[PDB]
RNA sequence: CGUAAAAGCUUGCUUGAUUAACGAUUUCCAGUACGAAUCGAGACUGCGAAAGCAAGGCCAGCGAUCCUUUGCG
RNA sequence: UCGAACCACCUAGUAGCUGGUUCACAUCGAAGUUUCCCUCAGGAUAGCUGGUGCUAGUAGAAGUAUUGUGCGGUAAAGCGAUACUUUAAAUGUGCAAACAAACCGGCCUUAGCCAACUGCAAGGCCGGAAAGAAAAGAAUUAGAGGCACCAAGUGGGCCUUCUUCGGUAAGCGGAGCAGGCGAUGCGGAAUGAACCGCUUAGGGAUAUGUGGCGUCAAAACUUAUGGGCUCAUUCUCGAUACGUAAAGGGUGUUGGUGGCCACCGGCCCCGAAAAUGGAUGACGCUUAAGGCCAAUUAGUGAAUGCCCAUUAUUCCUUUGGUAAGGGCGGAAACGGAGAAAGUGUAGCCCUUCCGAUGUAGAUGUGGCCUGGAGGUUAGGACGAAGCUUAUGGCGUGAGCCUAAGAUGGACCGGCCUCUAGUGCAGAUCUUGGUUGGCGUA
RNA sequence: AAGUUUGAAAAGCACUUUGGAAAGAGAGUGAAAUAGAACCUGAAGUCGUGACAAAGACAAUGGAAGUACCUCCAUUUCAAGAGCCAGAACCAGCCCUACUGCAUUAUCCUGUCGGGGGUCAAAAUCCGGCGGGCAACGAAGUGCAAGAGGGUCUUGGUGAAAUGAGCGGAGUAUUUGAGCUGGCACGGGCACGCACUCUUCUCCGUGAUGCUCCAUGUUGGCGAUGGAAAUGGGGUGCCCCCACCCGUCUUGAAACACGGACCAAGGAGUCAAACAGACGCGCAAGGGAGGAGAUAUGGCCAGUACUUCUCUCGUACUGAAAGGGAGAUGCAAAAUGCAUCUGUGGUGUGCACACGUCAAAUCCGUUUGAUUUGCCCAACACC
């Protein structure tokens, strides 16, 4: 819960959580999620012939 | 609640504060104290811990096995060193059984007169507690010593006499009354003088 | 009137614990043993105590030479 | 319980059912004694060609102080 | 006064038997079992408990696993009789798993074995090696080992789980293993020594356990946007385990198997007969507030509906430790004061962590109180002791101190040592005085 | 049984008035008559009277938490004052609710063909062929998840050293992920393991010559010296909840098990002697008397000061007794051997100290542990 503790013992969080914020941003993940469908059933396609 | 059973067990039974009434022991008690608390040395600790015993957990030394001893330790000595100073938490008696002794520096608590007499006429010398630690704030070159416990009639009193491979003496004020039944092979049965384990 | 149970014994055994048997190392003498075999270690065991204080001696010796 | 050129049966010779420097141990158990038993060292012997086996009949069959009495030096 | 008078004395005769035994807090805390006894309402003895320590503080540890290696004849199985036994578990039980140990090569000694020793046995000395115990699921520890001394209480037990022997059976007698009560409350089962939950310093907050959510009574102000089943007329449908009714019938109603039939289920109804009026705890409840199952705000789309502990988490304060750290040569100047080398206090001062219930019993306490002695320091006719109290203050407590007397009239308080005829609620206790019954018989 | 203990002194109540008297009401003595004759003090228990509080039958008593009324009690505040009682704000901490992505879907979704079904006709539930695929706005109630507003009458404070991503200085970049990029691994190509464009804020700072304790905001109400206000304590009643009678023996007591009307004063582990352990004190191979004497000494003075030569316990044990009686090393083998005398009889385990090594930390010169070697004190084990 502590901002001031939780830096202290991991000082490395801050950027995990500007990769959490990236993340949850709205046009990232229709992008990542769209692009992420065709590259899987493209992939599967392909190794299946 | 904690399921403690039987934490009580691991106690130990130790000695914090002396129960003498000596106001000399209670100002060595003091120095002491504070030289254990505030050097690295394990002898300041160890005189430390031993001034707080009871009279009966510190027996005197003799001034015949003080002498042995130091021969012993001086005979793979480099001979360029001076020989320790003996160190007594306790007191030091005189022995009839030895005449000649060479010159040491013994430190005790309480020296007897003929104890006194002998050392000084061998060249030697005796010292208290506060002049040791003068001499020898730390400890160094130093020989702890302690007398003998074992040999005191109280300890040859210890536990039944009547049981398999004992040898106590019982409590008894007619030397010859208990001689009899239990004790010879004629009479009903003899206490076995030996057992294993 | 004579009443005969064990129901309350292992707790009570318990409490300061069953000890351990003593080390075989301690308490290790030969009482009793077959006879000559001791009749024979007693005299190894003189002749080794010979040994060993003409060794100390010679040890002194040589420390005091150097 | 155990045992088959035997631990049973017949037979020959024998007295280890003696003595055994206060050795150690098991069972009961307080890890006391008594009774019974196990592993021994020494003497004198028995049987056997020999290796060996035997100080009773495996395991229930027995008893303090004091007193009386016998043996021994 | 007689199955052995009365008076005084030996005589406070003895009692393994009955009754009693006077202040506080703190740290710990049992046993009803073994052996022997003219020994069964008693002792001694070991065990369990307290105190004191000693010793080189992680050692010679373990009511537990794993791996390797031994032991076993009960359950089950089988066929004497018409249960004895080849086979054989589960649960057990012994030993080992690298620091006084074991492995590899020098050598010394023995009036040990062997025909002999360059072999074997034993005790030592000199050297080497050492994943200090790999990999293969390849241990773990709120894991410091050992050794003494002195002494108490107890030696009537009882209940339950799983095994059981006697007995027709018993809230009956006798045993094995473990847990309990006794010695213990608290939260639940309406109530109950022993069941369920939880085990206890003085207090808040949050969350739970067992048990609950129609009223009594906190919680679904009688929740759901869940499914079935059930109607019971003088003890009566039913409804919190441990805990206080059977065969056989039923077209009452709801379903299942095989062939409109035969059988098997679920609830309900007969079968079902006692002594004061009375018990799902009471009232009551039937689109349940019953019985089986299942949810958490409901085919919307994402972990916890709600209520109640001396438990859990957390915060404040006390007390004690086998406790753990730090400061204590007055820096200088001049917001306040203080600052002791210390077992124990109004604790020398700060910081930190963990424990706290208890009968019989042990021990500690600069712990409380009473009469007298040696010292020291004070008080009193401007009022000592004693006595009275909606007189407050201090202390966890035993108690201490002040105030007022519209009480009294001459002795006495604190502190350190010493000493004892030194603390009362109860003994059909002793002595004195009161008292209800009672203005009664 | 029973203190005659009134008072300094009898000054022991003249006189008036009511009454048969005892006595009462006045007056007087005395410092005091609530010191008036069995007369200092004058407790508890029990009883009378006056005032007050209430109150059903719930026996009474008792616990906890409030309130009404009282209070010969204590303490604190009254004007620029923080004393008491309120409200709001901010800071630290803690506790609640906010804000959330990745994998997996196939026994599924969708279009045709054939069957089968049923209707007044045709659709669907259902089955088998092959064409595609994401049920994708809240699609799964599948597995794992990382994302400032409200309390603190559940805490402390108002900056008397605020350690902050939160308070300050400096710039605008840094590097976290997501897409997309160029040897080995993974499977029979790579869904994108191992090595070398979107998306966010970054770097720097205050030691204690402060060992400990206490003293620091804002806005109102009340309090301007009183029969004041306020806080705490005490008393009595009431309400909701909780709550079996003490001591004792007993496996088991609230018991239909024994003792128990009230109060005062009294009432039970003591003194002596023998032994032992633990703790305090003196001396130590020695310790210590006792009885008695001597002279300071001839209420102080039954005390204190001094003392021999004896006695007792111990420094040695063992045997029924006659009796005998304990060092080490080297040579040697004597049924009383010989020689030296600064010395643990030996072995294993074993404080401290000395000599070196190793590991960890350190204004970094030294600590904290482990360990080799020497001597090993106490002690234990085997000889
Ligand atoms: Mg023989
Ligand atoms: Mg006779
Ligand atoms: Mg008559
Ligand atoms: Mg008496
Ligand atoms: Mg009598
Ligand atoms: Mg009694
Ligand atoms: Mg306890
Ligand atoms: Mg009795
Ligand atoms: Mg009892
Ligand atoms: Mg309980
Ligand atoms: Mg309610
Ligand atoms: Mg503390
Ligand atoms: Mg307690
Ligand atoms: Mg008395
Ligand atoms: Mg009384
Ligand atoms: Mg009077
Ligand atoms: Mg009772
Ligand atoms: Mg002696
Ligand atoms: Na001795
Ligand atoms: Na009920
Ligand atoms: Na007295």
């Amino acid at each position: 819960k502590n901002r001031r503790l939780r830096l202290r013992l991991n000082p490395y969080v801050k950027r995990e959580t500007a990769a959490a914020k990236g993340m949850r941003n709205v046009a990232n993940r229709d992008a990542r999620r769209k692009a992420k469908l065709a590259r899987v059933t493209k992939a599967k396609k392909a190794a299946t012939k | 609640g904690v399921d403690l059973t039987g934490i009580s067990k691991k106690s130990r039974v130790i000695r914090h504060h002396t129960y003498s009434t000596n106001p000399y022991i209670k100002l060595l008690i003091k120095l002491y104290k504070f030289l254990a608390k505030r050097t690295s040395s394990g002898f300041n600790k160890v005189v430390y811990q031993r001034l707080i015993k009871s009279r009966s957990n510190r027996a005197p030394i003799s001034l015949s096995r003080i002498a042995v001893v130091m021969k012993r330790k001086a005979v793979f000595t480099a001979k360029s060193k001076a020989a320790p100073i003996a160190v007594v938490v306790g007191d030091v008696l005189d022995d009839v059984r030895m005449a000649r002794i060479p010159a040491m520096r013994v430190c005790a608590l309480r020296f007897s007169k003929s104890a006194r007499q002998s050392i000084v006429a061998a060249g030697g010398e005796c010292l208290t507690f506060d002049q040791l630690a003068m001499i020898a704030p730390t400890g160094k070159n130093t020989y702890l010593l302690r007398g003998r416990k074992s040999g005191r009639e109280s300890v040859r009193h210890f536990g039944a006499s009547g049981v398999p491979g004992s040898h106590s003496k019982p409590y008894a004020t007619n030397r010859g009354k208990e001689t009899k039944r239990g004790r010879r092979t004629g009479r009903s049965y003899k206490r076995k003088a030996f057992r294993h384990v | 009137s004579k009443n005969h149970t064990n129901h309350n014994q292992s707790s009570k055994n318990h409490r300061n614990g069953i000890k351990g048997p003593v080390p075989l190392h301690l308490h290790n003498s030969k009482r009793g043993s077959w006879l000559p075999a001791l009749v024979n270690a007693r005299r190894v065991r003189k002749h080794n105590q010979k040994a060993a204080l003409k060794k100390r001696r010679e040890r002194i010796a040589a420390f005091a030479a150097k």
